[PDB]
């Protein structure tokens, strides 16, 4: 019935999803970003991006995501 | 007519449908070829138009006009099952791209899994809590579902109301992971498996939160019955096919891959 | 199958014409593409 | 020697991994070898069986990128 | 909110010989027009774009 | 709409010959298009 | 009012007129392709001067005979038309959705004609394999175009078989059970079935192909750790379904056509016949490594692709015994569609059989990637293919139209196209085994006899199709309109009347248990 | 907690007629397979049509495969031309 | 190299091209003979005047119709086998050669103990000697042994190509970032012929293979000049 899936709904699934959040919240610092190397199967460009300067991907985030020739 | 089906009235949307196509795909081919949006956008734009008209106009035959006879409901039942059996397959070729490269990593990699250089996401964080979102909206949605078949209309609002809240948390928890993933679509056949399998994922999570929010509406405006509501279980089906995705994706990629 | 007769009977003569503008709009695009293949 | 020997770890018509394997093996035991200033013969078995299967073009791209910093294999 | 679907029904019942797809009314004129010039409109944009792209 | 032969297609057979002509334009366009790509490829 | 019937039908007879007259239109482009092809090679040297062109012109030749001829004729066209009225249903289950898989074929097809008139086209064969299909060795549009092209037909065909599922199990009469539907009803379900499960995986391996083009993504790129032969698995896993999915409907129709003219209420074997066409089906998705037999896959997995081809051939013996079973004791009608069913139990049967002498991996090392596979495909597809369509189109014409073919110029026609594609394609079997290879714009000098002869055959055919178009004009041009049709107690689709009114079954049939 | 419409305050159109048919034990849109009559001249099976013919198709046997199929006219009951099995047309 | 007005195999060089003639000669019969009877049976079942137009019973046919077949694809299956699994055994080859294609040539390396490599082009039709067939010359011929077991280990530096011979029975597809294995055994010394088999752009009819087979004497006097 409604009344056993409401009861599973509010003791069951949200109570998991407080705790996977907790859980998050308390692993969500920043990591230190590794030494570039400039690894030939990584970093593909084999024709340029049909956005900004071609060079940087769609969620390009300058903090993690070397371009071909390192960190910004 | 004495047989119970249903005689569509002549419609433009097949045609606009058809010819959205043809704009958002040579907008495509003009987007990543000859530096322009133009196409692309007005193929967005009528693609848009053609599915609301198209999608009213059923509201308006069934809701409005009584032409979903048992008949007509049980072949849209069959139509949709059938609609997410082809979006399974779609899935499977993508399944398949990710374990041909992560099973046998080619000496470009390191002849590693994952490769040299990559980095993982940890799956017991956010990849964890999104799969704790999109299994408790299964249970939401399911809640939803006995509330209308029970004829009570403030607790099917309020758990399809939570569905749709858990499926745009998902989505943004998606957004933020994007965003803070240090590798990109271009790191290899590692950031190509992850991306474009948990991409077309997250559009169908898109999808089939939108489908949720015109249910929303629908139940709003006291459209469906406590016995007819085919496009909220189409609805319901659709989100099970999305966790059912995700759970495969977050074993397969996330962690057996990580 | 049985059919009523002809409603507008194509003579013999009709049908020449019909199979000789048939064979020309197929023959004559193509033999010009054709025989100008040099030019091109 | 005439050339590589058949190899129980590689029968099938992919030889791919089994002319990496071997050169992994030849650069381990030469940088065991030269590390102690020890004696780099003893890694000349998988240096003919690199040489007799690799094609050039492999060898040649997988130095360049030892010498880079950008080799992906574990030496 | 209050349970306006007779109202619904009494409208796209009425028997005026529109098609579905107008007969909600002048709205309904509106939208399709713009839906069917951007779609007729887009695709001669796509012939130009083609006939621009045929060529060096 | 019109019902029964000849009023179940979206071209007239009213007259033979104009018929011959719509006929011609159709299978002729198609069989011609192949040819006139080969010769732009050709120009180019 | 003219806008409102062609543009903006419901209605399930008018969108396979659509279908019909789409097809055609594709099979003149389709054929002016194929002359193209045996001019280049109708004596030695080159005559296009251009090979990139050449394989332009192999490539759109394939994609237009399956994609814009052969699929919509059989599916689109004989479907619409045939399936409804064989189960007394007054439409389709979605007949708006059903307009859009037609109307999503003119787009499909103005985007392989944008890709042959963009830069240097798409040389890359109809399988578009990496990485001569990727943005280095095909940079620019026409690859990108030829995707496109494809995912539109995809989706026009993905939608059309959840229409036909639907109809066919949910809008038989109530008493009609599956085991009460007729033959070409249960080929076009079962052709469906193959569409909605294969189309998805093309759609997902030529995204990735796009994405490999465009978004620096290394899926079949060995730079990033991809495979070539990945591109290859996703393909002919759709690949070989398809080639089940263009002979399925011919089976149907072959089914009605012989039934019919051998003065028979019933095909022999229904039951077989279904069991067979469903187990063609299954196997259909096991088989498709037999296209990869040279990639270098494990011995072990060559054994298991041949021995799992090979055992397609008995479903396929009881179809064709079946068929000559169905002949047995016949009061036979030397009528025109005879004439095509029984050319096409000939010539499938030979192609099946080249068909099985390929299955075995051993001697497809020889005969792979050779005029002997050219050879194998064109008498079981493209013979098969057409004569099941010719055989179903001058059937049902009168049902269609209203009016009568000239049953001498249709005999006529047939005995044209039969030594035709005999003198083009027969010659191919030597220049396969005696190694030329497919694809090829030029050949070494010992393989100019039978490339002369092949190209000769191949105006034969070109004659016949002239001949086709000035039939079909004769019969619209004379208007013998039909009164009756033999045997309508066993096919309902003709118990309307010739044509049927817009508006059929609104009524439905009487059927009890 | 209520406020959900049912299909008797609201279903409309064919589905409300289908809906109260039903209700009835009526089938005037044909979703049921009629139970054959012993089809004697005596019993015939009672064929109901809006118009004066109706296409009838004869299941002859159980499980037979092929179906037969005719028009049935007003007036005199009409045989199954396989079988011979009586069908009367009532309007 | 195949001859004017051919109608089967080019002669087997190979010991495996040898079985496959065999094997092809066995499995043609069976096509022959089973398109003959589909057409004899069609022509049998249209010359009666005599009819039966009642429902015929399927079940006992279909026996025969199902075990005759599936004996026959057995007698084809174990001979074919045999051959794939005769193809795939362990030799001991006594020299390993690659060959990479390219748009459009191949390349050859001999790196069992020296560094040899060349390129191998096909003679355009202008410069070909009287007598040197079209489309088939190379300027660089694959210098072989003949009657030993020789390892092929065929690759690319660009899209896919595929290096065959008919005569040796050899087609093995020319993959970027593969490393594919095929065993080459020449009975006979002399030329053997073959032409590139994965379409690879505009000049894939203009890339051939040319092997020259020699005595092991005369290979090593070639090895042993090339330095
Ligand atoms: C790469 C692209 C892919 C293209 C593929 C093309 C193939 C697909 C074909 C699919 C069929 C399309 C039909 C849609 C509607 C047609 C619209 C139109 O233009 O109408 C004029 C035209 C008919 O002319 P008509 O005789 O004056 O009839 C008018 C009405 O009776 C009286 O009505 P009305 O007076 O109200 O209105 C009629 C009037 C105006 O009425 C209107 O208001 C209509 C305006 C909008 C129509 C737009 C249609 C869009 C079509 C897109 C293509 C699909 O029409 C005209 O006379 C002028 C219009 C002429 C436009 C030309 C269209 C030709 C079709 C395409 C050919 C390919 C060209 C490409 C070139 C390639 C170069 C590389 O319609 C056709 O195109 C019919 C086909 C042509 C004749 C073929 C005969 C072959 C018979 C063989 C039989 C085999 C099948 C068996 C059938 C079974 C028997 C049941
Ligand atoms: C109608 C429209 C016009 C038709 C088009 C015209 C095509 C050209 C005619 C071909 C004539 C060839 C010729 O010069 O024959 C001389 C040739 C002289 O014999 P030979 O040079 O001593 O050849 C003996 C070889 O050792 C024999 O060994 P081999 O390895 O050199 O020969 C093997 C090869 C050569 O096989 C043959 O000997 C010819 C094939 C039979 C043709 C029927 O057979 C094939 O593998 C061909 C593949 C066929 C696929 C399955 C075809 C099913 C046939 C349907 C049966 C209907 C029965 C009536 O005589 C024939 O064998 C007649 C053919
Ligand atoms: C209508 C389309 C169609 C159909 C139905 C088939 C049917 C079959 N095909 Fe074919 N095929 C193609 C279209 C088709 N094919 C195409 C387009 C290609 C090339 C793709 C490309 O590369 O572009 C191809 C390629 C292809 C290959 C790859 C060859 C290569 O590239 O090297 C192989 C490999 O096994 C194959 C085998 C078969 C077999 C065993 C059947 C079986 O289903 C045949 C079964 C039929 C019979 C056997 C005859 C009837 C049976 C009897 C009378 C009973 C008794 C018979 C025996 C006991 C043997 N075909
Ligand atoms: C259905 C599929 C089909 C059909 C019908 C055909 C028809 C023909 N094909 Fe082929 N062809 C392929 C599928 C088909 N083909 C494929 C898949 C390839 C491989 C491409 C690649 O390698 O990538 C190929 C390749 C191919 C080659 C090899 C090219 C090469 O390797 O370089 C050749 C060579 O002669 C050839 C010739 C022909 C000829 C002469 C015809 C015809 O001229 C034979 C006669 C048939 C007709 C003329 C058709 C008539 C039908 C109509 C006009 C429709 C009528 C409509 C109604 C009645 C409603 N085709
Ligand atoms: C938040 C959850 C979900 C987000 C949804 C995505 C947003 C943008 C696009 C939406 C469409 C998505 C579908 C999947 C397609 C391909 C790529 C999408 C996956 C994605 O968003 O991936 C991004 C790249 O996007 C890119 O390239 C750019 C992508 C934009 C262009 C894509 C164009 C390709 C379209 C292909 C059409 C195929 C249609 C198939 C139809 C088949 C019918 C038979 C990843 O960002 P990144 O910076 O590399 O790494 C992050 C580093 N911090
Ligand atoms: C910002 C957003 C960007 C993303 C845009 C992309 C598109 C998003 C669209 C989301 C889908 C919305 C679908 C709305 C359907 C509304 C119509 C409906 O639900 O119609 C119902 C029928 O269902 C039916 O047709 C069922 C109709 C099934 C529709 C299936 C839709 C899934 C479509 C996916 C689109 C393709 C994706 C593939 C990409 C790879 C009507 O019947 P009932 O409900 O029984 O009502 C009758 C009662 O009232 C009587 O008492
Ligand atoms: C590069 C980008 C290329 C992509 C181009 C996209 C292609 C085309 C543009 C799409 C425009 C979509 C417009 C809306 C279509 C709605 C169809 C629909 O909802 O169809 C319904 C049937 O399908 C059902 O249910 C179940 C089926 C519902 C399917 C909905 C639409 C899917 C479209 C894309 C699917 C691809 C599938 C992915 C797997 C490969 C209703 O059938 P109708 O006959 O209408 O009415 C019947 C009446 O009785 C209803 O009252
Ligand atoms: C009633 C119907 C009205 C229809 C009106 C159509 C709307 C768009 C018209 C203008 O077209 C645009 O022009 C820009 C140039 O002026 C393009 O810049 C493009 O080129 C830039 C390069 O600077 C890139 O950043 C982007 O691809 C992009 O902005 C843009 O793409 C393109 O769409
Ligand atoms: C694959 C399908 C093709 C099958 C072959 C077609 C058979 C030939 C049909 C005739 O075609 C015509 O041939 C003429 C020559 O006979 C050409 O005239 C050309 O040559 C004439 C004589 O030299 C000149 O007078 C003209 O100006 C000149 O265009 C003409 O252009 C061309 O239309
Ligand atoms: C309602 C029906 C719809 C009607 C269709 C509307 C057609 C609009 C025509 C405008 O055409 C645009 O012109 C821009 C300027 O000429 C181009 O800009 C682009 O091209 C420029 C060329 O200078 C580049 O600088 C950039 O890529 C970019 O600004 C752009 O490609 C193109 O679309
Ligand atoms: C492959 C070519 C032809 C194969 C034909 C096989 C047909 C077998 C016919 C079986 O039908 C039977 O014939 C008998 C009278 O003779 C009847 O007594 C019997 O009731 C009936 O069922
Ligand atoms: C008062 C109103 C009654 C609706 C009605 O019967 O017309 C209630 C019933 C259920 C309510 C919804 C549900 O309680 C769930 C949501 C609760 C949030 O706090 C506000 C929005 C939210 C989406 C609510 C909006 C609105 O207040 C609704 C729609
Ligand atoms: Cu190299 Cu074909
Ligand atoms: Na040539
Ligand atoms: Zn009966």
């Amino acid at each position: 019935g409604a009344r056993t899936w409401r009861f599973l709904t509010f003791g069951l699934a949200l109570p998991s999803v407080a705790l996977c959040t907790l859980n998050s919240w308390l692993h969500s610092g920043h990591r230190e970003r590794p030494a570039f190397i400039p690894y030939h199967h990584l970093r593909i460009r084999t024709k340029p991006f049909s956005w900004g300067d071609g060079n940087h991907t769609f969620f390009h985030n300058p903090r993690v995501n070397p371009l071909p020739t390192g960190y910004e | 007519q004495t047989h119970a089906y249903h005689m569509v009235n002549p419609s433009p949307w097949p045609l606009t449908g058809a010819l959205s196509a043809l704009l958002m795909t040579s907008g495509l081919t003009m987007w990543f070829h000859f530096n322009s949006m133009t196409l692309l956008m007005i193929g967005l734009t009528t693609n848009m138009l053609t599915m609301y008209q198209w999608w009213r106009d059923v509201i308006r035959e069934s809701t409005f006009q009584g032409h979903h006879t048992p008949a007509v409901q049980k072949g849209l039942r069959y139509g949709m099952i059938l609609f997410i059996i082809s979006e399974v397959l779609f899935f499977t070729g993508f399944f398949w791209a990710f374990y041909h490269s992560s099973l046998a990593p080619t000496p470009e990699l390191g002849g590693c899994w994952p490769p040299t250089g990559i980095h993982p996401l940890n799956p017991l964080e956010v990849p964890l809590l999104n799969t704790s979102v999109l299994l408790a909206s299964g249970v939401s949605i399911t809640w939803a579902h006995h509330s209308l078949m029970e004829g009570d209309r403030k607790h099917m609002l309020q758990a399809l109301f939570i569905t749709i809240t858990l499926g745009v948390y998902f989505t943004l928890l998606q957004a933020s992971e994007y965003y803070e993933a240090p590798f990109t679509i271009s790191d290899g056949v590692y950031g190509s498996t992850f991306f474009v399998a948990t991409g077309f994922h997250g559009l169908h999570v898109i999808i089939g939160s939108t489908f949720l929010i015109v249910c929303f509406f629908r139940q709003l405006k006291f459209h469906f019955t406590s016995n007819h509501h085919f496009g909220f279980e189409a609805a319901a089906w659709y989100w099970h096919f999305v966790d059912v995705v995700w759970l495969f994706l977050y074993v397969s990629i996330y962690w057996w891959g990580s | 199958i049985t059919a009523k007769p002809a409603k507008t009977p194509t003579s013999p003569k009709e049908q020449a014409i019909g199979l000789s503008v048939t064979f020309l709009s197929f023959l004559l695009p193509a033999g010009w593409v054709l025989y100008h293949l040099d030019n091109y | 020697y005439q050339t590589a020997p058949f190899d129980s770890r590689f029968p099938n018509q992919n030889q791919t991994r089994n002319c990496w394997q071997n050169y992994l093996d030849f650069h381990r035991c030469e940088k065991a070898m030269t590390a102690k200033g020890g004696d780099v013969s003893v890694c000349e078995w998988y240096r003919r069986v690199y040489k007799s299967l690799c094609p050039i073009s492999w060898v040649s791209t997988w130095d360049d990128r030892r010498a880079e910093g950008t080799f992906p294999g574990k030496i | 909110f209050e349970n306006r679907v007779a109202e619904k029904q009494k409208l796209f019942q009425e028997d005026n010989g529109l098609p579905v797809h107008l007969k909600g009314g002048a709205t309904d004129n509106i939208l399709y027009r713009v839906t069917m010039t951007l779609c007729l409109g887009g695709t001669l944009y796509s012939l130009y774009c083609l006939g621009w792209a045929s060529f060096p | 709409y019109e019902e029964g032969p000849g009023k179940n297609i979206p071209f007239s057979v009213e007259n033979k010959w104009r018929l011959l002509a719509m006929m011609t334009l159709f299978f002729g366009s198609g069989f011609a298009a192949p040819f006139f790509i080969v010769r732009h490829q050709l120009l180019k | 009012m003219f806008i409102n019937r062609w543009l903006f039908s419901t209605n399930h007879k008018d969108i396979g007129t659509l279908y019909l007259l789409f097809g055609a239109w594709a099979g003149m482009v389709g054929t002016a392709l194929s002359l193209l092809i045996r001019a280049e090679l109708g004596q030695p040297g080159t005559l296009l001067g251009d090979d990139q062109i050449y394989n332009v012109v192999v490539t759109a030749h394939a994609f237009v005979m399956i994609f814009f001829m052969v699929m919509p004729i059989m599916i689109g066209g004989f479907g619409n038309w045939l399936v409804p009225l064989m189960i007394g249903a007054p439409d389709m289950a979605f007949p708006r959705m059903n307009n859009m898989s037609f109307w999503l074929l003119p787009p499909s097809f103005l985007l392989l004609l944008a890709s042959s008139m963009v830069e240097a086209g798409a040389g890359t064969g109809w399988t578009v394999y990496p990485p001569l299909a990727g943005n280095l060795a095909h940079a620019g549009a026409s690859v990108d175009l030829t995707i496109f092209s494809l995912h539109l037909a995809g989706v026009s065909s993905i939608l059309g078989a959840i229409n036909f599922i639907t109809t066919i199990i949910n809008m038989k009469p109530p008493a009609m059970s599956q085991y009460q539907t007729p033959l070409f009803v249960w080929s076009v379900m079962i052709t469906a079935v193959l569409l909605l499960l294969s189309l998805p995986v093309l759609a997902a391996g030529i995204t990735m192909l796009l994405t490999d083009r465009n978004l620096n993504t290394t899926f079949f790129d060995p730079a990033g750790g991809g495979d070539p032969i990945l591109y290859q698995h996703l393909f002919w896993f759709f690949g070989h379904p398809e080639v089940y999915i263009l002979i399925l409907p011919g089976f149907g129709m072959i089914s009605h056509i012989v039934t019919y003219y051998s003065g028979k209420k019933e095909p022999f074997g229904y039951m077989g016949m279904v069991w067979a066409m469903m187990s063609i089906g299954f196997l259909g998705f096991i088989v498709w490594a037999h296209h990869m037999f040279t990639v270098g896959m494990d011995v072990d997995t060559r054994a298991y692709f041949t021995s799992a081809t090979m055992i397609i051939a008995i479903p396929t013996g009881v179809k064709v015994f079946s068929w000559l079973a169905t002949l047995h004791g016949g009061n036979i009608k030397w009528s025109p569609a005879m004439m095509w069913a029984l050319g096409f139990i000939f010539l499938f049967t030979v192609g099946g059989l080249t068909g099985i002498v390929l299955a075995n991996s051993s001697l497809d090392i020889v005969l792979h990637d050779t005029y002997y596979v050219v050879a194998h495909f064109h008498y079981v597809l493209s013979m098969g293919a057409v004569f099941a369509i010719m055989g179903g189109f001058v059937h049902w014409f009168p049902l269609f139209s209203g009016y009568t073919l000239n049953d001498t110029w249709a005999k006529i026609h047939f005995a044209i196209m039969f030594v035709g594609v005999n003198m083009t394609f027969f010659p191919q079997h030597f220049l396969g085994l005696s190694g030329m290879p497919r694809r090829y714009s030029d050949y070494p000098d010992a393989y100019t006899m039978w490339n002369t002869i092949s190209s000769m055959g191949s105006f034969i055919s070109l004659t016949a199709v002239m001949l086709m178009v000035f039939i079909i004009w004769e019969a619209f041009a004379s208007k013998r309109e039909v009164l009756t049709v033999d045997l309508t107690t066993t096919n309902l689709e003709w118990l309307n009347g010739c044509p049927p009114p817009y508006h059929t079954f609104e009524e439905p049939t009487y059927v009890n248990l | 907690g209520g406020g959900v419409p049912t299909d008797e305050e609201q279903a409309t159109g064919l589905e409300r007629e289908v809906m109260l048919a039903a209700r009835k034990g009526q089938d005037p849109y044909n979703i049921l397979a009629p139970k054959a009559t012993s089809g004697t001249k005596e019993d015939p099976n009672l064929v109901p049509s809006i118009t004066n013919k109706r296409i009838v198709g004869c299941i002859c046997e159980e499980d037979n495969s092929t179906v037969i199929w005719f028009w049935l006219h007003k007036g005199e009951a009409q045989r199954c031309p396989s079988c011979g099995t009586h069908y009367k047309l009532v309007p | 190299m195949a001859y004017p007005m051919q109608l089967g195999f080019q002669d087997a060089t190979s010991p495996i091209m040898e079985e496959l003639l065999h094997f092809h000669d066995h499995t043609l019969m069976i096509v022959f003979l089973i398109s003959s009877l589909v057409l004899y049976i069609i022509s049998l079942m249209l010359t009666t005047k005599l009819t039966h137009t009642s429902t015929m019973d399927a079940q006992e046919v279909e026996t025969i119709w199902t075990i005759l077949p599936a004996i026959i694809l057995i007698l084809i299956a174990l001979p074919s086998l045999r051959i794939l699994y005769m193809m795939d055994e362990i030799n001991n080859p006594s020299l390993t050669v690659k060959t990479m294609g390219h748009q459009w040539y191949w390349s050859y390396e001999y790196t069992d103990y020296e560094d040899l490599s060349f390129d191998s082009y096909m003679i355009p039709t202008s410069e070909l000697k009287p007598g040197e067939l079209r489309l088939l010359e190379v300027d660089n011929r694959v210098v072989l042994p003949m009657e030993m077991t020789i390892r092929m280990l065929v690759s690319s530096e660009d899209v896919l190509h595929s290096w065959a011979v008919p005569s040796l029975g050899l087609k093995t597809d020319a993959i970027p970032g593969r490393l594919n294995q095929t065993t080459l055994m020449s009975s006979r010394p002399g030329l053997y012929y073959g032409q590139c088999s994965e379409i690879c752009g505009s000049n894939h009819s203009f890339m051939p293979i040319v092997l020259e087979l020699v005595p092991l004497k005369y290979f090593e006097k070639w090895s042993a000049s090339m330095l």
